[PDB]
DNA sequence: AGACACTACGAGTACATA
DNA sequence: TTTTTTTATGTACTCGTAGTGTCT
């Protein structure tokens, strides 16, 4: 039962291991979560919309929230989870959705209402909202409109954009932040002491710094080097190369080589070595995010070419945003910072 | 062949040592293993080396693997049948084989082998391999998102692609990723000295070998299958002045480069239409034909400067136009106009 | 009970008097129901208007307690197509009511998303069935619905609720809630609503929720700025003066440290940053154009995902460049 | 509130050809053919709210008499109207005998032809070729393409037009004799600009004025009913300068809870029907609003989009 | 708590079938007295309103009013994997919560405990059939089927129309017209058979066929079929249970 | 060359639709016992097996012990397009079933079937040690199953101190049967049997229930044999065995 | 008691879309 | 002077096995 939980989760990646299952594991995301325990006592919870990065912690948030209101046991009786795995039409929206939202509030047992508040309403919780068509987001209006008394819905986006206006009006809005270093360095030592991950010391800022706010691929980062450390078994420490070099980051010599090609060189050797550079796999937004800060970063630029630098690499991150070739994409906005 | 000598375990491979101890530190430990994302250039190994990671996570029947046939049932009455290639500790998933109709297959077959549990009279979870995950659309990727998350006791995904562009942020984050660089020209010369010794092949000069890794630009499934075309042209008996056997795609767009260069024109355009189609026609993605056609149009020593940066600028576009569009033609023959125009 | 429903749910007007902000179209329609002229009613807004709540006090009003039986509410949850029309609205339509005398009332809330052939099918029920019953369509877009359907109707436009109802909607909150709220702050909340008392209602309810304390305090705006996550006007100009004054370096240190030491969104800043320039009296047009293309596009780029630091320097260097062209 | 009266669109509705302030031609023509006899199948097309409808039935009463309840069959949208109901129901009501006087026929009025599926306007052919000696068909529709051309060979097209402003101007003025309310000339004006020749909206205005406000008055009818939408966004595009536009974007359009999905389209479909500029830049415009139109579609609905899509329009119109 | 065990199982499924594709959400109300349950129409023409006391069970209990309500197609499919052989109980905790229906058999050891879930509707239980009537009537259930189903054929409207001692039931449609005029009669060796009217005022209005069509389902139960008629009132379709009534009360046309 | 003599080919026509919709290929063995086959499910998660002896043909030669390997597809046409005498056809290297339909007619009619070479793997059967196992009429658990499938997709077993208990938790509800063991005297067909040594609790697939339950006129009863990490094992007397594998945990 | 006209709920096939 | 194209909900038509009230 609860050791047979306990071994599973021992034995799951840290990512699904060191899941929040309380509204205070939550280390950054606290504006929210404040507004959720102080609801908690209060039996008022509206209808939310949380949006913001991936890997910032909304389904972990909605899910220990959803344990702390509801109990272990109420947990699977009073919740409808709806992902984007599942059919998400006019024709469910329609009938499975409103006859859950129409359905009474199961009845608590004895033992839920000694520990837990159990509200009187129930959670439908929709989780990766963007994929939701138009039509069938406009039919869940009234839905949720009507049936307030029974029920509460929560949304769950990473493109606010994506919902329509008058579902977002209906919902109140939780912004969450990207996890950087400053907010997130906290629960990364905490995630390193659990595990005896011996590192150095300017190790767990730089993995978050190359997370660009997102927890989840940090801790999976630190798990890799934390599995690359003991296959070694020297019992050193690890090291922000032994980190960047895993993490799809490419090395200063290798960017400054690009660099250096790109100040001196013409159409013919620049791309001789895009060539060569594309051999060993990169990730070109990687690359263009390291020529980015290395070009804003750097006091040996004048004025006009920042601006000029900066929106090519916005065009060039657009246009690598909808999965066009990485070689020709890289190629034209090496060729185009090249001309001046 | 290609097929005839290719490892099967991870101290069998010849080439990057770095990735090959990465793989055995991440197959260390096994059951605390993460979802994974092999992305590279294409040709590299990534498949080879997936499977020579699932034989060190199971046993060696892991290559034991047999194709099964698989109905589904869309919103209509239209049916999709695809054929999976299963095997007693893992599954392989290619959704490339379909249209829009990708997402249904991912998530039912998806759950119902996570609500599925294994069997016995052969560890814990049954990994499943996503070959190309590039054509995955958006709605099947969304879709992916949570499965990943719901049902990681039992389904562990590896997914290999050649380019992270089209994969969304959320499934990057999902998984681990490893990337696979191409291996240099002297491991290329290296392996192909050994398939040549093994299938007896007579070379008057070993320079050449290194000639066919620099015409495979790191690709090993080129390099070797080059080798062995080569082969049988010299009648088991490599010259040191053997020529290199290119494929018919690719000497019709030198052809079409040609022509571009040559004539500029709208009778021409008419031609360059032609050509586009019997292409097209033919098994051949809009996408390759675009790179190669650029790559070639840049080869030309005729054009300047001004006029090669135009061209790559045009083709960048056209290639955002194109994975934007689904008439691959509509994009392609509007790419040669302007680059027709350019010139 | 009532006490468990959100704010805005909670608060919902139960009768005509409780609707702010639309004076012109609650006098008229009070006249009407008074009169007994009631012609179709067209009832098109943006979101967070209020003409559910005023069709709902309207029916009220005419019926009674016995609102929820006499009237005939059909929206986009419930499947409406032209069988559905043909049969239900028709059946509704041509008979009595069942529990006192009067004309009916057919309440289309969200008829936007209602197909063409449901519309054409309702549009001769509507000049047909007209001595006994009515037809008031909800609407947020006018674009959706066929001219002919469109002309059958008396369409009221509910305008975006305006400071003084606003106001009177919180002070009514503030007296029926132990809660206490800032000058600054109330003006700072009628800022960021454009016209919407669900989003003010839910974030007040927020901002009530953030206090921490037995209420015997006052929320301030920067209460309100750390629950709505939204930049303060203070940062939100310096941040401008730092981009259009301080060197490229130092601008994007500024940026980085506002946007990171209060967990701001790029977003908001853009949309902060659009509307501060639009007070700006600038020279050629040159400049407006090339700002507003640019913001815009980031703007889209920014609704698709990428990199926010890519997307910082591109605003930051839009920005420069647009004003560099005004000297 | 125990009962209400009848909207003056349907009281007031005309009962006699003689009412219809229409297009004068095809009313003094119905009027000979309904005095007559001898009608023909016929197919009635224009825009909404100009007497279309009014006009058949007031045709079928005159021409009929009494027998108008045994000798009209009216189908409107609202019925179904298949091909299953075109075999049985019209087929049978063609067939049926009805001795009527030796000038009349039996009518069968369709109203909203242009729904009709094709199946129903197809079998409808021969059914109305067959019994064209005891049985006469008359259509009401809006747009005339989307009845066949079969169908349209075997009747006359009367094609109506928009109600001038004398027309609309005389209605509602025996309207107001009729119901003895206090008017002014500027309210009756602005009564006919907000009409736009539909004459069912200007009395539907005309009676919200009156129970609203009691005098027909410019301020109260502007009060009441806000200004056109396709002329503000008119005003709009064809503005001068920049600043000009979006002042007019910002004040007429954004701050009255216009949604950017009505302001792009209105946008599209005034750049579609302006005639002021030549066509290569009316083009580009209609690109660079469907441009935009695309990004309003996909949620970015916002003021930043609609200032950009002016800004890229006077763009474009500095040459 | 609530123990309402039945003495037999048809008894509910032909209830239910009484007016099952006629309503979807009822809300039955177990009191003292008996279950009691009005339901509106989806078009909001005709309400259903069934009572049954406490003579048709075989045991009642039912401490608090309780409410429970529920969609018929939920219902129908909980009572369609029941054996007409098994005795039914429908059982509801303190709070309202899915009911339980229970079927146990008589001789065989076979528990099947179905828990339907309850639906959250606005009880706006009103007070109806409480206003005088002009106009009340009473015939045989096979003489009403009849005449409506014959009827319906011809027309989607069906006129009746209570004169002086005189029923008359017309249907004017398009490809025919018909008329049924009854007239009151009482027979002694068949009192069943009897044909009573008692009219205060001359009544004539007009109902759809498609409603008709689905009260005359309700004909399974009882045999004599009560109709009460009246200006600017519901019409009145009383079918007599041995323990309650079934009533419809339709709405008439518009003329 | 094979010769099989059914004296109804209505027995072999249910035999054939009792599972023609849980696989497309099946292997059929015959020996000089009888016939046997058993086919695997395209997903790999239910197994069919069947045996029918030298009891239900009225004749049968079989030189040879031989595999057929038949298609779903024309076996059930030709069942499907056409009480009467049914007789199977093989020859030497058997490329073609003949299928004769001959007691008071001379109408024949007949149309060949090309056989396909599968792979049929050979798992041992093992009458391993069983928690639970328990004998009821099949028409019962027929009802029982297609009765439980409307409310939930997922039955719950639950044998424990001499009470069987289907459940099924469904959206719209929540259905349960308790069953106790009854042996009756009079009618020996409605008898329930049971004996068991540890309460076992498992969830099956209603899907697969579903398709199981069309064998309910096969036999009169079924066996339902339950255990703790084994999968069930629903027995039907020909005799026939189908290995259902639940679902692990949750 | 049973056969077969009447019938109404369900799977399949297309056909548009401003 | 001529052939084809992925998908998504609403609409209309058709055959059609099926469930039940009725007549030789
Ligand atoms: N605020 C946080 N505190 C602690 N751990 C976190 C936090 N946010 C994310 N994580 C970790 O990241 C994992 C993923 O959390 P999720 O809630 O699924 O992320 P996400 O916001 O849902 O991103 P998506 O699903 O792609 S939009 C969690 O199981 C945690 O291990
Ligand atoms: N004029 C108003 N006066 C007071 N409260 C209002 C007003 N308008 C909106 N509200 C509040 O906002 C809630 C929602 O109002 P609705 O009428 O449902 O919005 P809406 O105008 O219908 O726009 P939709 O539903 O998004 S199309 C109400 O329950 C009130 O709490
Ligand atoms: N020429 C007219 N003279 C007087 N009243 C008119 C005239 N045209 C329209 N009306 C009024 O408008 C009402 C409705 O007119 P209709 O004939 O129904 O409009 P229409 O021309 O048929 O266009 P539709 O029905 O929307 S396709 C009538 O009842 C009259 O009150
Ligand atoms: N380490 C290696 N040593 C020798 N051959 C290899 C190695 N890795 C891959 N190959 C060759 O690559 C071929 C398969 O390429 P593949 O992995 O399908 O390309 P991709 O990386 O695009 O999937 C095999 O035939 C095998 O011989
Ligand atoms: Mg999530
Ligand atoms: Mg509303
Ligand atoms: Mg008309």
């Amino acid at each position: 039962s609860k050791l047979a939980a306990e071994q599973s989760l021992a034995q799951q990646p840290w990512v699904e291991k060191y899941r929040p299952k309380n509204l205070d594991e939550v280390t950054a995301q606290d504006h929210a979560v404040t507004v959720l325990k102080k609801t908690l006592k209060s039996a008022n919870l509206p209808h939310m919309l949380f949006y913001g990065p991936p890997g910032t912690g909304k389904t972990s948030t909605i899910l220990a929230l959803t344990k702390e209101l509801y109990g272990p046991d109420l947990m699977k009786s009073r919740i409808l989870e709806l992902n984007a795995s599942d059919e998400r039409g006019i024709s469910i929206v329609r009938e499975k959705v409103k006859n859950f939202a129409r359905l009474t509030v199961s009845k608590p047992s004895k033992h839920d209402l000694e520990n837990y508040p159990c509200p009187p309403y129930k959670i439908i919780i929709l989780d990766e909202a963007d994929s939701m068509t138009a039509d069938a987001q406009s039919a869940l209006r009234r839905t949720m409109e009507t049936y307030s008394g029974v029920t509460r819905f929560c949304l769950i986006c990473n493109y606010v954009t994506r919902i329509i206006d008058p579902l977002a009006s209906r919902c109140s809005k939780f912004r969450f932040k990207a996890l950087d270093a400053s907010n997130a360095i906290d629960r990364l030592r905490f995630i390193s002491e659990q595990e005896n991950v011996k590192c150095d010391d300017g190790v767990l800022e730089r993995i978050l710094d190359i997370s660009a706010g997102d927890l989840r691929r940090g801790i999976t980062l630190l798990q890799s080097a934390s599995k690359g450390a003991q296959y070694l078994g020297d019992g050193k420490n690890i090291t922000s190369t032994q980190v960047e070099e895993l993490a799809g980051v490419v090395p200063h010599d290798i960017l400054i080589e690009i660099v250096e090609k790109v100040k001196s060189g013409d159409f013919d050797e620049i791309k001789k070595y895009v060539n060569t550079f594309m051999k060993s796999g990169w990730s070109a937004a990687s690359v263009v995010n390291q020529l980015h800060e290395y070009y804003i970063t750097n006091d040996n630029f004048d004025t006009n070419f920042k601006n000029q630098i900066s929106w090519l690499l916005f065009t060039t991150d657009s246009r690598l945003n909808n999965g066009t070739n990485e070689h020709i994409q890289l190629l034209n906005l090496l060729v185009k910072i090249s001309q001046l | 062949w290609v097929d005839k000598y290719r490892p099967k375990s991870l101290n069998a491979l010849s080439h990057n040592e770095e990735l090959t101890n990465f793989l055995k530190s991440l197959s260390d430990q096994p059951r605390d293993l993460p979802h994974l994302l092999l992305y590279g250039p294409n040709g590299t190994g990534k498949k080879t080396r997936c499977m020579a990671l699932l034989e060190s996570i199971f046993g060696p029947g892991v290559y034991r693997l047999k194709i099964d046939v698989r109905q589904f049932v869309t919103a209509s009455n239209r049916k999709l049948e695809l054929n999976v290639v299963s095997s007693p500790y893992h599954l392989e998933i290619t959704p490339s084989d379909m249209g829009n109709n990708d997402r249904i297959v991912i998530q039912e077959l998806l759950k119902e082998v996570a609500q599925m549990e294994q069997v016995d009279f052969q560890h814990r979870y049954k990994c499943v391999i996503i070959n190309e995950a590039n054509s995955l659309t958006k709605d099947a990727q969304a879709a992916l998102r949570r499965t990943m998350e719901k049902y990681s006791k039992n389904i562990r995904l590896i997914m290999v692609c050649d380019s992270m562009s089209p994969i969304i942020a959320p499934i990057k984050s999902r998984c681990l990723l490893i990337r696979c660089p191409a291996p240099s020209d002297s491991e290329i010369s290296t392996i192909l000295s050994d398939v040549v010794t093994n299938e007896r092949i007579q070379l008057e000069t070993k320079d050449i070998l290194k000639r066919i890794a620099q015409a495979s630009n790191g690709n090993l499934r080129v390099s070797l299958l080059m080798l062995e075309s080569m082969a049988l042209n010299n009648e088991l008996a490599l010259k040191s002045s053997s020529p290199i056997i290119k494929p018919d795609w690719i000497i019709v767009i030198h052809k079409l480069t040609r022509k571009i260069v040559k004539e500029r024109s709208v009778n021409s355009l008419i031609e360059c239409r032609a050509v586009l189609y019997d292409l097209l026609a033919h098994c051949i993605p809009a996408n390759i034909i675009l790179k190669e056609l650029t790559f070639s149009l840049l080869d030309v020593e005729t054009l300047n400067t001004t006029n090669k940066s135009s061209i790559i600028e045009y083709s960048s576009v056209f290639d955002e136009r194109l994975s934007l569009g689904n008439k691959a033609i509509f994009h392609l023959e509007g790419f040669i106009a302007k680059v027709m125009c350019c010139l | 009970s009532k006490e468990n429903l959100p704010w805005v749910e909670k608060y919902r007007p139960e009768t005509l008097d409780e609707v702010y902000g639309q004076n012109e179209v609650i006098t008229t329609v009070r006249k009407f129901v008074d009169e007994g002229k009631l012609p179709h009613l067209l009832f098109y807004g943006p979101p967070g208007t209020g003409k559910t709540s005023t069709i709902v006090a309207l029916a009220r009003e005419i019926y009674g307690k016995n609102y929820s039986n006499m009237v005939l509410e059909l929206n986009a949850s419930d499947d409406r197509g032209i069988d559905v029309v043909r049969n239900q609205i028709k059946d509704f339509a041509s008979t009595r009511q069942i529990f006192s005398k009067g004309f009916k009332l057919i309440i289309l809330d969200e008829a936007d998303a209602m197909t063409n052939a449901a519309q054409n099918a309702l549009r001769r029920v509507i000049e047909r069935y007209t001595k006994n019953t009515r037809f008031c369509v909800l609407a947020n877009y006018a674009h959706k619905l066929t001219p002919a359907l469109l002309s059958r109707c008396t369409r009221f436009r509910f305008q975006p609720l305006p400071q003084e109802a606003i106001e009177r909607r919180i002070a009514n909150v503030l007296v029926h809630e132990k809660l206490k709220l800032s000058p600054n702050a109330e003006k700072a909340l009628i800022e960021l609503s454009n016209g919407d008392m669900r989003r003010v209602l839910n974030v007040l309810q927020s901002c009530k929720a953030t206090l921490d304390n037995p209420d015997e305090d006052e929320i301030s705006d920067d209460v309100i700025y750390e629950c709505c996550g939204a930049p303060r006007p203070s940062d939100l100009k310096a941040v401008l003066k730092s981009i259009l004054e301080d060197d490229w370096g130092t601008a994007h240190y500024t940026l980085n440290k506002v946007r990171s030491a209060k967990g701001l969104a790029l977003i908001d800043l853009i949309e902060g940053i659009v509307k501060i320039l639009e007070d700006y009296e600038l020279q050629n047009e040159e400049t407006r154009v090339h700002l507003l293309t640019k913001l815009a596009d980031i703007e889209y780029s920014i609704s698709k995902g990428g990199n926010d630091q890519i997307q910082g320097s591109a605003v930051i260097g839009a920005i420069k460049a647009s004003f560099e062209n005004e000297t | 509130t125990l009962s209400l009266q009848l909207p003056w669109v349907e009281k007031y509705r005309p009962q006699v050809l003689s009412d219809i302030v229409g297009n004068k031609e095809t009313i003094d023509r119905l009027q000979q053919i309904a005095k007559d006899g001898n009608m023909p199948h016929m197919i009635i097309s224009g825009m909404p709210g100009i007497g279309k409808t009014t006009s058949v039935h007031c045709l079928a009463h005159e021409l009929l008499g009494r027998s108008y309840a045994d000798g009209v069959l009216e189908l409107n949208a609202s019925d179904d109207r298949g091909i299953d109901v075109v075999r049985n129901q019209i087929k049978h009501f063609a067939q049926k005998k009805l001795h009527l006087p030796p000038g009349k026929h039996k009518i069968v009025i369709l109203d909203e032809a242009d729904s009709m599926t094709a199946g129903a306007q197809q079998a409808l052919r021969r059914t109305m070729e067959l019994y064209s000696n005891s049985t006469r068909f008359a259509f009401a529709c809006n747009q005339s393409n989307k009845i066949i051309e079969p169908l349209q060979s075997r009747c006359a097209i009367l094609r109506y037009s928009k109600l001038s402003d004398e027309d609309v101007l005389k209605r509602l003025l025996q309207i107001i004799k009729l119901e003895d309310v206090k008017y002014t000339n500027d309210g009756l004006e602005a009564i006919i600009f907000t009409a736009e020749g539909d004459m069912r909206q200007a009395i539907n205005n005309l009676q919200s004025t009156v129970a609203g406000h009691g005098l027909v008055n410019a301020d109260n009818v502007f009060k009441i009913v806000d200004s056109p939408h396709p002329l503000i966004v008119k005003k709009m595009l064809l503005a001068s300068n920049l600043e000009d536009s979006i002042q007019i974007l910002r004040t007429d359009l954004w701050k009255k809870g216009y949604s950017s999905i009505d302001i792009v389209t209105t946008s599209f479909r005034v750049t579609k029907n302006l005639a002021q500029v030549k066509e290569s830049v009316r083009l580009e415009m209609i690109k660079e609003i469907g441009l935009t139109h695309m990004r309003i579609l996909e949620g970015v609905g916002t003021y930043l989009q609609l200032a950009s899509m002016l800004a890229k329009i006077h763009k474009l119109n500095n040459k | 708590m609530l123990e309402a065990k039945f003495e037999e199982a048809s008894l509910f499924k032909r209830i239910i079938d009484g007016f099952k594709d006629c309503v979807q959400l009822v809300n039955f109300q177990c009191k003292e007295d008996g279950i009691i349950a009005q339901a509106v129409d989806d078009s909001r023409v005709l309400l259903v309103s069934l009572e049954i006391g406490v003579e048709a069970f075989q045991e009642y209990r039912c401490d608090h009013p309780v409410t429970l309500g529920m969609d018929l197609t939920s219902l129908s499919k909980i009572l369609r994997c029941g054996n007409n052989t098994d005795t039914l109980t429908l059982i509801a905790d303190n709070t309202p919560d899915s009911i339980i229906l229970l079927f146990e058999d008589t001789k065989k050891d076979r528990i099947a405990e179905y828990s339907l879930k309850l639906m959250d509707i606005d009880a706006d239980f009103l007070k109806i059939e409480e206003l005088q009537y002009d106009s009340t009537l009473s015939l045989p259930s096979s003489e009403f089927s009849k005449i409506v189903r014959d009827l319906s054929q011809l027309s989607d409207s069906i006129n009746i129309m209570i004169t002086k001692e005189t029923i008359k039931f017309v249907a004017d449609g398009d490809i025919g017209s018909g008329s049924v005029i009854i007239k009151p009669f009482v027979d002694m060796e068949h009192p069943e058979t009897s044909i009573k009217l008692e009219m205060d005022q001359p009544v004539d209005l007009t109902f759809g066929a498609k409603y008709l069509l689905d009260i005359i389902k309700g004909s399974s139960l009882s045999d004599r079929v009560g109709i009460r008629l009246s200006s600017e009132a519901p019409a009145l379709f009383q079918f007599d249970l041995k323990s309650g009534f079934l009533q419809f009360f339709l709405a008439p046309k518009f003329n």
